[PDB]
């Protein structure tokens, strides 16, 4: 059945909603923790325990010289 | 122009819009396969992965730049294809 | 453009055949007068025997063309003789002369007595096979030969359930599924572009299957890349660079199942592994590449100190199959180390470990090898205790042995 | 298919990071990219944005933001998590031309392009290491394009020295059934050290970098 004829083939898709979710939520996780530990690390950084950068850094507050501006007007528009 | 390498065009400015015989590279020539030897150790859908196509058949060679100044062909900017054979990737 | 000529025979051969005869003083203008007809009647035949080459369908004058082209000018086929009366034969070919230019020209008549008579071949049958399948020509050995789209495997669906079928045939649950599976694996013509993915699971499958020393997976295997290598359809150097690496690791490696007992079947996965491993250093060599390498990486086995003697004996056996020179030049100056080492597993009575087995058998093995190394290169003139200068392993033994194989020569 | 703001910043950040402000960004960047586990859906970015600014060097022959990009690339390979599989075509002309182009340099005598051609030598020996298989036919396409480079004589010592780097970070058995055939070039080599009509070029300090 195989000397003569040929048909193609093609990869196991992956069409389950559930899977589809888990995979958008944790890549979502995934991509905010290390931008926001990225962000933390090369700036000025502050702690809710003593001495502690590696674990749950935070990124220092600045203050802004008009803050309605960043508070109030959206950005994806 | 916007997409990803946005950073380079605005950098540039742009903004429209017998040694060669076959043996001696077939890889039991080429490789030091006795380090594998082991001692004392201690079909409805594919059943195989599907290769890169480009790497597997096309001449990637043809975007190396031997000469600066004196290339052979003209390149052209590159858009990005987002190939969805790749698994990892949402859509 | 054509500069055909007019070739005849050389008139100089013409006049020794005259004065051979009892013809002498002959001019050359009678001379040349002979070997312009004589030069006309061979062009004239094999012009004719020509056209019997073509009625027949072969694109080589055989022999008995030239008696129907001589039959059909009304010459008799016979050449070594002539019947003036032709009664006796008439215009019958008795098949020429078997001769030669290089002939002894005398031979003994009890000579062509003694030989044994060629073996009358086969008769014709007549078998039936297709050359063409709704337009294709099948693979049979009858034969002679901006999202980027998704794209789809190399393999048909038919080509990869064929490669499940014959890998799930090849682990040996069943002996005849084996067998066939390995007789498709001998003979498929389209067994190329196939030969990546059985070459990644022969050697994925050595490497896991040595961390639990599963010998039927492993002599599976071997008859797996035996049956590879005498396809002859395949292109196989490609893939050796991942084929030997994995019958190196079935020489040369411990076993982790039971020592004893599959011993035996151990010595002939190192058995099955060495014929392959020389099969493949006879195929595929260039120069200072594959045979060099095995045997570099096979006496740097023998000659490191205090080894397993499961690694050992069958780098003993990989080393013993190498071929006539090789163990003429090789295991000549180590007799001494071996008898050291036979001697210790001797002496200390540890008899629960397997080096008394693996030293039985790399003894057997190097005496038998030494036995005709020895039977190649002298006379068995004192064959009683002169191999007591070579530590005595296998003396009057290895002369018995040295005698069988000098009356086997004599069968022979 | 378009990033979503936070990688759309993300890779905004990391890609404004590895462009030269300052050295510790940049090694934080680097230390991001080798070591996060959801960089998918952003290697295409990736690996555009270094083709391309490994290509925007014909326009200004900038040797440290080609030492970044190649510090880039060898950051994307040590990232357990993600699979180069299908990039790889765009990464392997890169490195490639980071080896074997002539002018690696705005200032060709003190600039050492010579660094930027054994570390991307390096890379090169790698990604053919991690990647090849019978069915890439990576690695004897690698040596078949720097073999036919360096015995093909015009070749500029620059590039004649990336070919050499390359074949000789391949391993033992190439530089066996590779360099080691060619030896006589040497004698070449040394026509033009030991005794050159013009001294005061450039040629003989590439010269004895290949020696």
């Amino acid at each position: 059945p195989h000397t003569y004829i040929k048909t193609p083939t093609y990869r196991e898709p992956v069409s389950d909603y559930q899977v589809l979710r888990e995979k958008a939520a944790s890549q979502r996780r995934d991509v905010e923790r290390a931008l926001t530990r990225f962000m933390a690390k090369t700036g000025e950084t502050q702690s809710l325990f003593k001495d502690d950068v590696s674990t749950f850094p935070l990124i220092a507050a600045r203050p802004f010289t008009i803050p309605y501006l960043t508070a109030l007007l959206p950005s994806e528009l | 122009r916007y997409g990803p390498a946005r950073l380079w065009y605005d950098m540039l400015g742009v903004p429209e819009d017998d040694l060669l015989a076959d043996e001696n590279f077939l890889m039991v020539t080429q490789l030091h396969w006795e380090d594998d030897i082991i001692w004392d150790g201690e079909p409805w859908y594919s059943i195989f992965p599907i290769d890169n196509e480009d790497l597997v058949y096309g001449r990637w060679e043809d975007n190396i730049i031997w000469d600066a100044q004196a290339m052979p062909r003209l390149l052209e900017p590159p858009v990005l294809t987002l190939d969805p054979n790749d698994e990892n990737l949402i859509l | 453009k054509l500069k055909l000529s007019n070739t005849v025979l050389p008139s100089e051969s013409m006049k020794v055949v005259a004065e051979s005869m009892g013809i002498a003083q002959i001019q050359e203008e009678t001379c040349q007068l002979l070997t312009d007809e004589v030069s006309y009647r061979i062009k004239e035949i094999a012009q004719d025997a020509l056209k019997f080459m073509h009625m027949g369908k072969r694109q080589k004058l055989t022999t008995s063309d030239i008696d129907y082209a001589l039959k059909l000018k009304n010459v008799e086929p016979l050449y070594g003789f002539h019947a003036q009366e032709f009664i006796p034969f008439r215009f019958a070919s008795g098949g020429g002369r078997e001769l030669y230019f290089y002939e002894e020209k005398e031979v003994d008549l009890s000579d062509i007595i003694n030989t044994p008579l060629p073996r009358v071949p086969l008769d014709v049958c007549l078998k039936a096979h297709w050359l063409s399948i709704e337009g294709c020509q099948p693979a049979i050995p009858e034969n002679p030969p901006r999202l980027k789209p998704r794209s789809i495997h190399e393999l048909s669906v038919e080509q990869q359930l064929y490669y499940k079928e014959i890998t799930e045939a090849c682990v040996g649950s069943c002996e005849a599924k084996r067998a066939e599976a390995l007789q498709s694996i001998a003979t498929d013509p389209g067994l190329y572009q196939m030969l990546p993915r059985f070459s990644t699971f022969i050697s994925e499958g050595v490497r896991v299957n040595v961390v639990q020393n599963n010998l039927a997976l492993l002599i599976y295997l071997m008859r797996m890349v035996k049956a590879l290598m005498d396809n002859p359809t395949l292109y196989l150097e490609k893939y050796v660079h991942e084929l030997i690496p994995a019958v190196m690791t079935c020489i040369v490696s411990r076993q982790l199942c039971l020592r004893p007992d599959v011993d035996n079947h151990w010595a002939l996965r190192d058995f099955a592994a060495r014929l392959v491993a020389q099969i493949c250093k006879h195929f595929s060599t260039t120069t200072n590449n594959i045979q060099s390498r095995i045997t570099k990486t096979f006496t740097k086995s023998w000659v490191d100190e205090k080894t397993p003697w499961t690694t050992r004996y069958g780098s003993i056996a990989g080393l013993a199959e190498l071929g006539h020179d090789v163990i003429k030049t090789l295991i000549l100056p180590r007799l001494q180390q071996e008898g050291e080492r036979i001697r210790s597993v001797l002496d200390g009575p540890v008899l629960s470990n397997i080096d008394r087995i693996g030293a039985d058998h790399v003894q057997s093995l190097l005496l038998k090898h030494c036995a005709p190394v020895l039977a190649k290169l002298r006379p068995p003139p004192d064959n009683q205790d002169a191999y007591r200068a070579e530590f005595g392993s296998l003396g009057p033994l290895l002369c018995s042995q040295v005698v069988k194989a000098r009356a086997q020569a004599a069968l022979q």
